[PDB]
RNA sequence: GGUCUUGUAGCUCAGUCGGUAGAGCAACGGUCUGAAGAACCGUGUGUCGGCAGUUCGAUUCUGCCCGAGACCACCA
RNA sequence: UCUGAGAGUUUGAUCCUGGCUCAGGAUUAACGCUGGCGGCAUGCCUAAUACAUGCAAGUCGAUCGAAAGUAGUAAUACUUUAGAGGCGAACGGGUGAGUAACACGUAUCCAAUCUACCUUAUAAUGGGGGAUAACUAGUUGAAAGACUAGCUAAUACCGCAUAAGAACUUUGGUUCGAAUCAAAGUUGAAAGGACCUGCAAGGGUUCGUUAUUUGAUGAGGGUGCGCCAUAUCAGCUAGUUGGUGGGGUAACGGCCUACCAAGGCAAUGACGUGUAGCUAUGCUGAGAAGUAGAAUAGCCACAAUGGGACUGAGACACGGCCCAUACUCCUACGGGAGGCAGCAGUAGGGAAUUUUUCACAAUGAGCGAAAGCUUGAUGGAGCAAUGCCGCGUGAACGAUGAAGGUCUUUAAGAUUGUAAAGUUCUUUUAUUUGGGAAGAAUGACUUUAGCAGGUAAUGGCUAGAGUUUGACUGUACCAUUUUGAAUAAGUGACGACUAACUAUGUGCCAGCAGUCGCGGUAAUACAUAGGUCGCAAGCGUUAUCCGGAUUUAUUGGGCGUAAAGCAAGCGCAGGCGGAUUGAAAAGUCUGGUGUUAAAGGCAGCUGCUUAACAGUUGUAUGCAUUGGAAAC
């Protein structure tokens, strides 16, 4: 019994996406640190944020950083997401299986297009009513410019269709809160209070067989492969044989342990973050991106057809047309799957801003549902996030 | 995996070997080519044998077509 | 298949006899040559001894719908005693349960008897049985399971069944018991015992 | 015992303490049918008295078995 | 590691102490008998040898062997 | 788990920094030993991975990615 | 009363000698299509490579002291024992690195040994002493740990007499170094608890507790014999073989020591390079035999590598101890911890292996006056078509032939094929409605009647009754009980060997091949389409062991020209060898006791629906062995 637990309050996933040196990791550490002083303990030090090579000497995360804690209202799980290119393959996975969108901005540097990309990320997964904090204001004094910066942030969010006026913006700084100043700890508490509202509850379903997208796998000495993902429809308890569909041929396996980031659970509600231990599986077939479910699940598909609402120029995307040889990338919240686009007849070229339902030719057979949220991306940015409407192969 | 460089013959549809790839072999001698007593197992690895071929469909490893 | 399905097909090429008269069913003049395309000239041009031994073994195999492994087991059982191989082999041949069920006139075909045995509607020693490969001896009960008497098949079988003297039963009472052992000429003499017995040097 | 799964058979022996079960045995002393209702216990009744006089440790079912066979009845008289 | 044998170790420490203390008595007594030849010292040797022979310390066969050879060498007188 | 490089004839390879399909095996018609092979003469065999932008068209400048080929998963 | 099949392959074609490949049978097998089930077995051979976590040997209050608690009104029934004492952990568990020999299997010897339990019987269980933990308090150490002073008694320890029978000397008797009754002198025993009759006393019963008496268990040495290949390994071995005095083992011994003598083995294969756990047995065959030493069992062996000893009678001890090693870790950087070849699980290797699954409910062990737990020994459930065995994917009828594929490509024709439609039919598995047996009628424990000796009981034999003892557990099996032909077949080959042929493409390309080899465009073999057959929830190819291979020839070959007579002779041992008489005892046959384990075969039964399989009964291969049988 590594950890016995039965949650008495609903589980909620919270995350953060920020550009380098905004205090994104600083705020990530500070929220849990200040909650380790009034509420339940979190044991979140600076050594439990980054572990990969070259990321400890830079202060930015390569993969998501996992913390979890209780609260008076909702049980939260904090996942830390990267913010820069050459690692977007991992920030997409980190920020695509969240249930909130926290934006970190500072009064020491003006808003840069990375904030616009953060609003873009909030736009793809469809997370309205975000919580924005003007964090890290412990730098050279500003008297009235901060209000203008806040106004610019408020009318900055309308470029993607998000409300700006009803956003609970509060002054504060997390670095001084981590330094040992209770005055800014109060500001972080106000940030938490603003977070308590406007964040959508994770999607919950109790009767679907199962579905979980792979993110990574972890090896445990004596136990085996610990899978990373999110039980987001249905449920899964110990002792149920499970099929594996997607990116690989179907494979029947047995679940042995149900982890919840080094915990032990009987049953986990849909939408929560946990882990599952597999029996006799191989990491060459169990790869980041595929699907595991219960017998009778969604059929695997290699080709299909989906509608599209391409993002406009104002909505962060590009403005130049695409030919019929178009082979962009697709993201089912987990992995970059490449695919060809075939364009409806009686039209040669379509640009972001105009849309016709396109047929996608995926590289590998990916288990996809009809209406699945899938993002079409290329060139290190997003041009749209559509939904599947028909299956041909 | 043992250190012994050996020749193999390539049955199946042409070739499915790509200049230091991974393969699995089977025994069997041939009169025509001296110095080789081995074959490749088509179907169970990067080599998969099927196109316009259904006789002797045990070697040349492939799936059964479905109506 | 375990059940060949068509029986007529095998009797075409092999000239196999299952019941009273199968070479000419009056079915529009069925050929004794091989079905398909090549029933033209390959009649007797390339015969060698091993061949006749082989289709004689095959014909012997397809009188009862018996697979090769269970016949090998039966030959092992035959070799488990002494005496003439022909008599013991034939005796263990009829002794199979479905064969007696068919020979009583309670089933017009061995396949129907085997199906009835498998489905559990046949009784031995006052207890239901479901194995169509039983070895039997004197004093073995067989009933009709009166729930299975309204069947359109068993009724006609009882009305016009085949009479066998080695096992005696009253047709209208539907209660039988194994009585004695058969005689060689009673069984179809077209089967040559030598070839089928001595092709099996396997076990 | 060396019977079969879900239908085993046990042969009884008054083996010494340190000796392993179902291994090498000092002697063969009949057997029993512990699965069906016939009480069939085929025994020799030719060396058990000698071994008991010479030293033998009875196990749990030995009491009932040799009370049924009446050997305990004659054991008290053999002691005298 | 088993929690059932450390007590045995602590026991046999004192057991070994006692065994050494009794064995050295035999050692000194046989020294005395070999130095000076008489009946009384060898009788004391025999007494101690039988006392430690009954105890599970030295095999009684060895005590018998040693007493037999001691009386054999005593037979000169 | 992200790192560097590659994708060019049927094969191996070349290689203007934005105006080059260059070499050798291979294929074709033959000379010819009786014929094969070899040689010799002929002359041709490449959207220079798969997409979107920078721009004057970018194979060759970038960006995602498809694959692959070596390296690294250190601190209980 | 057993008791065997051949075929092709060179040359123009033959008769040879002869070299190979194929038709089978088994397994610890991987690969493709596959996927129905049942019961039974099997499932690290590869890296004796390291392995997290939890279990895998624990037990006794009627052994003792004492401490925590429950509750009874403070005295105290009662639970835990945190500790000293009792046994076991030495057997069970696993794996074969090493071992070419007393390692293994037997015939056999101790005239040199051993053995607690368990059964035959005597004598005592009496009287004293001392400390001794845990505890309490204190020091030190980061923790692990070491200590420093008081505490109590223990079935722990040591004395005292107890002492016939025991251990060792003195005489009279005795067997091929042995067996006994005497007379003495030295000597050696300890422990109580519990239960009662009974004024306590006095007395019994029980668990024990000590030395002798038969016993068994297991261990240990010299044995006869048999035991892998290799003289393109010829000498080998000096505490090493012999003599003696001391020890040392339970004991004889260069086992060791001290002092003296040079031996021993080996051509009739030592020494040595290599492989390997030996055996019962798995499999090929008619057998002599070959082969693999699966698992399962008997025996030997080491616990990452070496050592070194100790408690117990027994280890050189798989989860005991002291240390050097290599590695993984803690460390406040002084010092410490560690061993999955125990079960599952993980990393690596390999094509290649079970679930971090469950219960002491059956046996076996550990304890006791017992419920009680330890029981990853075991018993099961899941996964694995790995290997067997056995049942489905329908049944009776139905056609001068339903289309459509194929072929003649005349089609006014042959096929597919009674395959289908149709009728009901019964659902083995599905489906669902009920009962849940079953190994467990074994098993303790509590009461009713006499028999062991005193009866006053406890106590040992019984008979009977009894509540209670189920993981498998809705099981296989039945209920005409719900629906339903339904919820379910491929596979290799088709020139010959070798039952199974026709068209199209392809043109020494693509390929097949176990052999003749097939392709220079009219391919019955390349690939498809149709048809066919062999087999079947298994199927063909590969990795293997034998058979056919009479191809190691004793059984059952040869040496003139096919491979083969040393160029001959003198010629030790070694194998043979004219005839008789008589004794013979090594073979040869009759005789049983010990075995030759059991299992495994061979036959007969018993049972799960028969079979698979399990059990039962006997069945034999080899040496002692005591009589005898008389030609070789």
């Amino acid at each position: 019994a590594r950890e016995k637990f039965d949650r008495s309050k609903p589980h909620v996933n919270v995350g953060t996406i920020g550009h380098i040196d905004h205090g994104k990791t600083t705020l990530t550490a500070a929220i849990c640190t200040v909650l380790a002083k009034e509420g339940k303990s979190a044991a979140t030090r600076y050594d439990q944020i980054d572990k990969a090579p070259e990321e400890k000497a830079r202060g930015i995360t390569i993969n998501s950083a996992h913390v979890e804690y209780s609260s008076d209202k909702r049980h939260y799980a904090h996942v830390d997401c990267p913010g820069h290119a050459d690692y977007i393959k991992n920030m997409i996975t980190g920020a695509a299986q969240m249930d909130g969108a926290i934006l970190v901005v500072s009064a020491t540097d003006s808003v840069m297009p990375q904030t616009r990309e953060h609003i873009l990320l909030a736009r793809q997964v469809g997370v309205p009513r975000m919580v924005v904090f003007l964090n890290k204001c412990d730098i050279a004094t500003d008297e009235e410019v901060q209000e203008l910066v806040a106004e610019e942030v408020r009318d900055l969010l309308t470029s993607y269709g998000f409300d700006g006026k009803n956003t609970p913006i509060i002054y504060g700084s997390a670095l001084k809160a981590l330094e040992g100043d209770p005055k800014w700890e109060a500001k972080i508490h106000d940030l938490m209070n603003a977070v308590d509202e406007w964040i959508p509850t994770p999607e919950r379903e109790v009767d679907k067989p199962f579905l979980l997208a792979i993110e990574d796998t972890m090896t445990i000495t004596g136990r085996g492969t610990v899978v990373t993902g999110r039980v987001e429809r249905g449920e899964l308890k110990v002792g149920q044989e499970i099929e594996i569909v997607g990116l690989r041929p179907i494979r029947k396996a047995v679940v042995t342990g149900i982890e919840m980031f080094k915990k032990e659970l009987d049953s986990a509600m849909a939408g929560d973050n946990a882990g599952v231990l597999l029996r006799g599986v191989d990491r060459k077939e169990v790869e980041r991106g595929q699907v595991l479910a219960k017998p009778g699940s969604i059929k695997p598909h290699k080709k299909f057809k989906a509608e599209i609402y391409a993002l406009k120029k104002e909505e962060g995307g590009r403005h130049t047309g695409f030919l019929n040889g178009y082979r962009p990338q697709f993201y089912f919240r987990t992995t970059d799957v490449t695919g060809s686009i075939s364009l409806p007849e009686n039209t040669e070229m379509v640009l972001p801003g105009d849309n016709t339902s396109i047929t996608v030719e995926l590289i590998a057979p990916i288990a996809c549902e009809k209406g699945s949220k899938f993002s079409i991306r290329e060139g290190g940015r997003t041009v749209g996030a559509g939904s599947v409407t028909e299956v041909l192969e | 995996t043992n250190g012994f460089e050996v020749l193999t013959y390539i049955p199946g549809e042409g070739h499915n070997l790509q200049e230091h790839s991974v393969t699995l072999l089977r025994g069997g001698r041939v009169k025509d080519l001296p110095g080789v007593r081995y074959h490749i197992v088509r179907g169970t690895l990067d080599t998969v044998g099927v196109e316009k071929r259904r006789q002797q469909r045990s070697a040349y490893g492939a799936k059964k077509p479905k109506a | 298949m375990k059940y060949t399905g068509s029986i007529f097909k095998r009797s075409r090429r092999l000239g196999f006899s299952l019941l009273e008269n199968n070479k000419e069913f009056s079915k529009g003049k069925k050929r004794k040559t091989i079905p398909g395309q090549h029933g033209n000239r390959f009649r007797s041009s390339t015969m060698s001894g091993y061949a006749q031994q082989l289709q004689e073994k095959q014909r012997m195999q397809y009188m009862y719908g018996i697979t090769d492994k269970q016949f090998r087991r039966l030959f092992r059982l035959v070799l488990k005693q002494r005496g003439n191989l022909a008599v013991n082999l034939f005796r263990v041949l009829e002794s199979r349960l479905d064969n007696i069920v068919y020979r009583m006139g309670f089933a017009p075909t061995r396949r129907s008897a085997r199906q009835l045995v498998n489905h559990g509607h046949v009784l031995l020693n006052d207890r239901t049985v479901d194995t169509p490969s039983i070895i039997l001896n004197p004093g073995d009960k067989v009933r009709l399971k009166a729930k299975t008497i309204k069947i359109p098949i068993v009724k006609a079988a009882s009305e016009s069944g085949v009479v066998s003297p080695f096992v005696e039963t009253n047709n209208k009472t539907f209660e039988g018991t194994y009585v004695r052992f058969p005689e060689r000429s009673e069984l179809p003499a077209g089967i040559n015992e030598s070839y089928v017995v001595e092709w099996y040097k396997r076990l | 015992r060396m019977g079969r799964v879900h239908y085993p058979t046990y042969r009884i022996v008054a083996v010494d303490s340190r000796v392993k079960r179902d291994g090498k045995y000092i002697a063969l002393i009949g057997h029993l049918n512990p699965a069906l209702k016939e009480n069939k216990c085929k025994i020799d009744e030719a060396v058990a008295l000698e071994w008991l006089n010479k030293g033998a440790k009875p196990t749990d079912t030995v009491r009932s078995l040799f009370s049924q066979t009446g050997l305990w009845k004659k054991f008290v008289e053999s002691k005298k | 590691n088993i929690k059932s044998n450390e007590k045995r170790l602590r026991q046999n420490i004192k057991r070994n102490l006692n065994n050494k203390g009794q064995k050295t008595k035999l050692k000194t007594n046989v020294k005395n008998f070999h130095k000076e030849i008489n009946l009384d010292n060898l009788g004391n040797v025999y007494s101690q040898a039988d006392r430690l022979a009954r105890k599970g310390i030295i095999s009684t066969n060895r005590a018998r062997r040693l007493k037999s050879r001691n009386v054999a060498v005593l037979n000169k007188t």
